[PDB]
RNA sequence: UGGAGAGUUUGAUCCUGGCUCAGGGUGAACGCUGGCGGCGUGCCUAAGACAUGCAAGUCGUGCGGGCCGCGGGGUUUUACUCCGUGGUCAGCGGCGGACGGGUGAGUAACGCGUGGGUGACCUACCCGGAAGAGGGGGACAACCCGGGGAAACUCGGGCUAAUCCCCCAUGUGGACCCGCCCCUUGGGGUGUGUCCAAAGGGCUUUGCCCGCUUCCGGAUGGGCCCGCGUCCCAUCAGCUAGUUGGUGGGGUAAUGGCCCACCAAGGCGACGACGGGUAGCCGGUCUGAGAGGAUGGCCGGCCACAGGGGCACUGAGACACGGGCCCCACUCCUACGGGAGGCAGCAGUUAGGAAUCUUCCGCAAUGGGCGCAAGCCUGACGGAGCGACGCCGCUUGGAGGAAGAAGCCCUUCGGGGUGUAAACUCCUGAACCCGGGACGAAACCCCCGACGAGGGGACUGACGGUACCGGGGUAAUAGCGCCGGCCAACUCCGUGCCAGCAGCCGCGGUAAUACGGAGGGCGCGAGCGUUACCCGGAUUCACUGGGCGUAAAGGG
């Protein structure tokens, strides 16, 4: 009648469940961040870019994201955020974007 | 760890006619024979039961009704029987028949009467017939306690021990002793017995008039040799309802029920040619007979057979001589009145079914894949009785029709299935009004065919009274071909049965000689249609004694026209007359309705020819019109309450009444 | 399998004498010597002249009648010997030539093809030592064909073994009718064998 | 190293030309016969449905327990019942269930084949190299208690472990945006900034073994892209809006209208678009002198699909055949409130059909997953079974033996034939008997060594008491087709345009080598015929290798 590889669904459905939050963090997160960004906020913007960039690399350790799924997520986070504070912002603090 | 002696082998039948008690007897038998209960449908043909160290196979289902033939096929392969009786229907004019048919055979059997508690249910009343009507020497086994409304319990007189019922669900029973009446009445019945007994053992006999009273063993030996040689017949009782009479029946059974071995070997034929024995030796030959296929769901064809000799084994390899194939045995299988009991084998004697084998239809005799390839007699002669006109509407259903029979022909070979040869129609060969009639559910529903019902036509014939002579004539000439010919004959009619008579009668030679074969082929030919309603026209000579030609212009043809136009006029001419066809006839009867039997038989247009004797019977012989003589048999039947039977033959074509002369213009 | 049945009767036929008993057809009767003519109850009539078929068909039967084998078998060896790089007529004899239970009766351990295959079928013969029981068996350039001991002294044996002292063997073998062995010292040759068959008919044969 | 033609239009001829036959081949069926063995092969149809059993697991050397059999009992006695090891039951977590096995429905297409491109990518496990393994927290089952339920299970509290999760650290080093350097489609560097590592088990315990983390390289397997090749129908001629291109996003391991927004009007087609029919493609297979024609079963490679259809989750990998979700169809249980399913896995059932097998034995070998191992799983596989389905080998006898039995057939009645055939005579001795009896199996493991080389030792056979071997050993299965010509093989009797034959031409209408029987003969032989289908013959679609005045064919 049945067969001990739900064993591998039940785990299926806990990863996901992981995973499926630190996924739509860095989303919701990573919006925060251009907003401000672009909205004029230079440094504090800064601030939650470079909490986002963490949150990114840090779910690439797993199997949430990996290879570039980062680092492309990433080359275009503080691409665009730099791509809006130079509507006359001038990089403030010391945040993730080098000089 | 034998668990098979043989001698502990039953293998029983529950006929009887209908209405009875057969069917609900045993569902009856299958409860005690298996009601265990220990600190732990006839679902199939035939079924196993166990009842005191004592394996039993049953199968229930005779039921007589117009068609035995089963009733009769099952009778061939077991070995015992039980005739239940309806004890009420004393008057009973139908106990009959099932019996009669069962010495048919060679088999022995005991008597039932189960109604023991529904009204006029007489005990006696049954015996009172049991030698007035088929005429055997049963021997009174028991004397019930409360005559119909107030059946309690019973008495065995071989035994002298007094049972009793205290309720009908079959619970509260026991073996109390004779209440203080009744008593006497035993006695008496219980020493005719023994006095019966005593036409078998000799020291049941002595010890008799000596005074010194037989041993309850050497006794039942006596009642048992004695019936299994069809000399005599235990009758028993008890309403099969209320559970009373039955779990003594039961001991009735083994204590008086021939086993595999009291019962006489099969013949069978070697591919040689020769008879011979069948031994039940579960260690010679393999030899076994089929029976029964059926379609399950779970394990799909079942094939229930009775082996004889040899021992069929699960996982091993048959052979079919009737149908010349290697079956693959696979597994082995017996019904439990109430599960699926896989087993390994069949030794000799014993029943069940197999699963595999694709060409085993019913009858098939398989041996052993080396064994003789013999083939067993099974021969049973069961024709028709009762037939019908199928015309399958638009040549659309003539199909479905087709496949009707190809696989219903195969599910049932107790019928016959014909085309007319004569007028496409096709008949439908029967044993029975309800026969037929119940096909025509089937046939027509899980077959979804959806044709016509009437019946048969009559092949008529065509002829005339009055001699003729009239002119051929032909003749064409316009300017080549010229066809001429022409002839002039002498049409003579000849007794109904004469046939057909030609006379070269020319003299020089006015008509070449070339052209008189040609001349007949017409003549011959044109009798096809006839001048009436287009039949056969026979029973005439004709005569050729003129005709002249032309040198050029005459024709093979052309003469074989004249003449087919010198007969295609005669006919019309010497007055015609639709002939028909008549046929013998042999009701075998007791004079007893015979009385009303010819009456009836005169009412349809037919003329009595007489009755010599026959057993207790009396045979009537004489002729009939085919048309005035359809669905006879629920016609004979009933003028003889079922004691009818009837034959037919074919034998001269006649006249019909002249009223039925414009009544056939259709 | 190998024929069997009335043999001095092919000899017929063919109506070019044939040895397929051995002993007796060399007597007065090898059946042809009395009767030369084929059976049957027409037999000894003006025979009508043979089609450029029939010709080829009886070349072949009389070839393969000689070592009498299925024609499956013959043609096997013959769709053989074309595919084989050599003149394929010879090439052909070549083969047929090879059997065991022909160089046996080359050999002459007996008197007949017929006989020298039974005895081949019941181990009464040996290859270099190991006994073959295949008539079929391919012998190559080289081999021992001896007698099995267990044989050695069996009537049959003996008389035949013994009209050897004298007689010679093919330029193709050499026997030492003591110890009952013989060499296949090469194949046999286009000439050696003196057949009354005609190759280049039978290969056109089996052209169409 | 390879090419054969014949019969039939006429009174006769020559030409054209169609038809037809002899040859080979088959997953075959059907008919009549059928003895042995070896190696192959066996649902071509309904990709219809399917009872039953088994086809995927495994680690206690990842972790905490429940239950059971042992130690010593914790305390002074049972008490808060702990400990170490060996069974177990599931729960955790780790890999493996994406390989293996089945099938050809779909698909005329970068699906396949072949040859290439990835400055456009991925790759668990396995090798080689470099550097690490520093601190802390944290939940959820199991378990207990409580509640819903017919069932499948499920909900609520409360504990608790771990190689499970999470934060801080160090970052050999890797990832990102910016700038410069080499390079040249996103390839290597390089500086500022920013971001990210990790896990612990076993022993013989500062040393190993198995793991962990990051990075570079190898190896293996893949994704995507491109040139060329890849069937019939023009009585399918025009097709196209995400359509063709662009900019900017999203999406991905990665290119790309793969998706969206918005611009521009373009993209494709007689070199055959679009539409319709059919079909899985190839290595190969059959035939053929070759060119060519057919074809794609078994074995190997690729693809595609797992009742029909859609979809994501997990994960190195899947949109997953024995995983999940939803729709529909069908099967089953139902306390009818809702549950359980998917044999195109092995075997088998039913239906269909002319037709295609045992619900077999073994993990002994090979091979695969899990483990340090012992070992466990393995219908993959290694074998057995049934079937002349194919092919190969073998037997039913060998040597004698009559101017020649019998019977039967023909006869000119002299006799001819069957025919050395039988008989009979010797001789060998399939089958069958006692007896002996394998190869496939030598490693993993263990001991010396150094758990390396090398040396030594032990346990391992389903088939199988089979093959085979020695001894003993009886004359011991033949059919089927054909006999007018093509085409080898002829007489008699029946029959009378009847019955029947028949591939073609034709045979049969009182003497039939053509029907039916007999004798005899020819061919082949455990086979022999028939029916399907393909090549050949057919230079009869002609590239090799054809034609058009009148034969078919020149367009007004
Ligand atoms: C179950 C048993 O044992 O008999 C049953 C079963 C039964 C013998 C049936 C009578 C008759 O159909 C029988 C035939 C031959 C009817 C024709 C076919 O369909 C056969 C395949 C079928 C086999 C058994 C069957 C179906 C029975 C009856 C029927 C009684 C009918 C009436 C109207 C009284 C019986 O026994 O009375
Ligand atoms: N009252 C009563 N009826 C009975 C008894 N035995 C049988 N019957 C009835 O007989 C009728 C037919 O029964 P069945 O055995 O099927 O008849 P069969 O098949 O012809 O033997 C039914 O009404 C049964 O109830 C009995 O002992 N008592
Ligand atoms: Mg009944
Ligand atoms: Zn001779």
């Amino acid at each position: 009648r049945n067969l001990s590889a739900l064993k591998r669904h039940r785990q299926s459905l806990k990863r996901r469940l992981r995973n499926k939050a630190k996924k739509s963090a860095i989303k919701t997160l990573s919006k925060k961040a251009i907003q401000l960004a672009q909205e004029g906020k230079a440094e504090e913007a800064l601030k939650i870019m470079r909490k986002a960039e963490s949150l990114i690399d840090k779910a690439a350790k797993g199997s949430t994201l990996h290879k570039n799924a980062a680092a492309r997520r990433k080359s275009r986070l503080m691409r665009k955020v730099r791509q809006l504070l130079e509507a006359a912002g001038a990089p403030l603090i010391g945040g993730g974007l080098s000089a | 760890k034998v668990e098979y002696d043989l001698k502990r082998l039953r293998n029983i039948g529950i006929a009887a006619h209908i209405d009875a008690g057969k069917t609900t007897t045993t569902e009856r038998i299958l409860y005690y024979t298996g009601r265990i209960h220990k600190i732990g449908t006839i679902t199939a043909a035939v079924t196993t039961c166990f009842w005191k160290d004592h394996r039993i196979n049953i199968i229930d289902t005779p039921g007589h009704v117009d068609f035995t033939i089963e009733v009769e096929r099952s009778m061939r392969v077991l070995d015992g029987a039980i005739v239940v009786f309806d004890s009420s229907q004393g008057v009973e004019p139908q106990s009959e028949t099932v019996w009669r048919q069962a010495e048919k055979y060679k088999v022995p059997r005991i008597a039932f009467a189960n109604k023991m508690d529904k009204t006029g249910a007489d005990l006696w009343l049954v015996i009172r017939t049991m030698q007035e009507r088929l005429g055997a020497r049963p021997v009174v086994m028991q004397l019930p306690i409360g005559r119909e409304d107030t059946f309690s319990g019973i008495i065995d007189v071989l035994r002298m021990k007094a049972y009793t019922y205290g309720n009908d669900l079959g619970t509260d029973i026991r073996e109390i002793p004779i209440p203080e009446e009744y008593l006497d009445q035993a006695r008496e019945y219980h020493e005719k017995l023994v006095e019966v007994a005593a036409d078998f053992d000799e020291n049941i006999m002595l010890k008799y008039l000596e005074g010194e009273e037989p041993t309850e063993e050497e006794l039942v030996a006596a009642i048992r040799k004695g019936t299994i040689d069809l000399k005599i017949t235990p009758v028993f009782l008890g309403s099969a309802l209320k559970n009373k009479g039955v779990q003594l029946l039961l001991d009735a059974v083994v204590d008086y029920l021939p086993s595999p071995l009291d019962i006489p070997p099969i013949k069978g034929t070697t591919p040689e040619g020769e008879v011979v024995e069948i031994h039940p030796d579960p260690n010679g030959p393999l030899a076994a007979l089929a029976f029964k296929i059926m379609a399950d769901p779970y394990v799909g064809r079942l094939t229930f057979i009775r082996v004889y000799s040899g021992t069929l084994t699960s996982g091993s390899y048959v052979y079919n001589t009737t149908k010349g194939r290697k079956e693959r045995v696979a597994r082995l299988l017996r019904m439990h009145a109430n599960h699926r009991e896989e087993v390994e084998e069949l030794k000799a004697g014993d029943l069940g079914a197999v699963v595999g084998l694709k060409e085993t239809i019913t009858g098939d005799t398989l041996v052993g894949e080396d064994a003789p390839r013999v083939i067993l007699e099974s021969i049973e002669v069961p024709e028709p009785v009762i037939d019908v006109a199928i015309e399958p509407k638009t040549k659309a259903d003539q199909e479905k029709l087709s496949q009707a029979l190809a696989r219903l022909a195969e599910e049932d070979p107790t019928f016959r299935v014909s085309t007319h040869p004569e007028t496409g129609q096709t008949i439908i060969s029967g044993m029975g009004e309800l026969h037929l009639e119940i096909i025509v559910d089937r046939l027509k529903r899980e077959f979804k065919v959806d044709a016509n019902v009437g019946k048969p036509q009559v092949a008529y014939r065509e002829t005339i009274t009055k001699p003729v002579d009239v002119e051929g004539k032909f003749i064409r000439q316009t300017g080549g071909r010229g066809q001429y010919g022409h002839v002039k004959i002498k049409v003579e009619p000849l007794p109904r049965g004469s046939g057909f008579e030609f006379v070269n009668a020319i003299v020089g030679g006015v008509i070449p000689k070339e052209y008189i074969p040609a001349v007949q082929k017409g003549i011959e030919e044109a009798m096809q249609s006839g001048p009436l309603i287009g039949f056969p026209v026979v029973d005439i000579k004709v005569t050729l004694y003129d005709g002249s030609y032309h040198e050029v212009d005459s024709s093979e043809m052309a003469f074989k026209i004249a003449g087919s136009m010198a007969i295609k006029e005669a006919v019309q001419k010497g007055d015609p007359v639709i002939l028909e066809p008549i046929m013998r006839v042999e009701v075998t009867t007791p004079e007893e309705y015979m009385g009303d039997v010819i009456g009836d038989l005169n009412a349809r247009r037919g003329q009595i020819l007489g009755m010599e004797p026959r057993g207790n019977a009396q045979v009537i012989r004489a002729f009939v019109p085919l048309a005035e003589m359809f669905g006879y048999a629920t016609d004979l039947r009933s003028k003889t309450q079922g004691r009818g039977s009837f034959v037919m033959f074919f034998d001269h074509y006649q006249e019909v009444p002249k009223q039925v002369q414009e009544k056939l213009i259709k | 399998g190998r024929y069997i049945g009335p043999v001095c009767r092919l000899c017929r036929r063919e109506g070019v004498k044939l040895y397929l008993k051995g002993e007796r057809c060399y007597s007065p009767k090898c059946a042809m010597e009395r009767r030369p003519y084929p059976p049957g109850q027409h037999g000894q009539k003006r025979a009508r002249r043979p089609s450029d078929y029939a010709v080829r068909l009886r070349e072949k039967q009389k070839l393969r009648r000689i070592y009498g084998i299925s024609e499956r078998q013959f043609r096997n060896l013959f769709e053989e010997a074309s595919k084989k790089k050599g003149v394929t007529g010879s090439v052909f004899l070549g083969l047929l030539e090879s059997r065991l239970d022909n160089v046996v009766y080359r050999l002459g351990f007996a008197v007949s093809r017929r006989q020298a295959r039974q005895l081949v079928r019941h181990g009464h013969i040996t290859v270099n030592g190991r006994r073959v029981d295949l008539p079929s068996y391919r012998v190559r350039p080289g081999d021992e064909i001896a007698v099995a001991e267990k044989s050695r002294n069996l009537e049959l044996i003996r008389q035949n073994l013994e009209a050897m002292k004298g007689r010679k063997v093919g330029p193709w073998l050499s026997l030492d009718v003591e110890g009952m062995k013989g060499k296949f010292l090469r194949l046999p040759d286009r000439e050696d064998l003196a057949l009354p068959v005609n190759e280049q008919l039978v290969i056109e044969f089996y052209s169409r």
